[PDB]
């Protein structure tokens, strides 16, 4: 016969790139947008803005 | 006889400069935080 050597994703290396988190009710709440902005830095230039 | 150890008195000046920044909010926006309230139908907007 032959076995099926399973592989875990968290035990891989690629997992560093993404943060995985389970969201149970998403498919229900996915009917609308979530729409969060993030940031943008800005220097303090001289002269009045 | 002309060596006569020398002396000097140099002077400098300051230089003015400014460093500004910008910031803005809306008027009614700021009003919502003043009122202390424990709902009152305004949490999300608050």
């Amino acid at each position: 016969c032959s076995t099926l050597s399973l592989v875990r994703f968290l035990e891989l290396g690629l997992s560093v790139a993404c943060v995985c988190t389970k969201f149970p009710e998403l498919s229900y709440v996915a009917e609308g947008t979530i729409q969060f902005e993030v940031q943008q830095p800005m220097i303090a230039r001289d002269g009045p803005h | 006889p002309a060596d006569q150890p020398v002396h000097n008195y140099m002077i400098k000046r300051l230089d003015r400069r400014s460093l500004n920044a910008a910031f803005s909010i809306a008027v009614e926006a700021l009003g919502l935080i003043s009122g202390e309230n424990l709902h009152i139908s305004s949490a999300m907007r608050l």
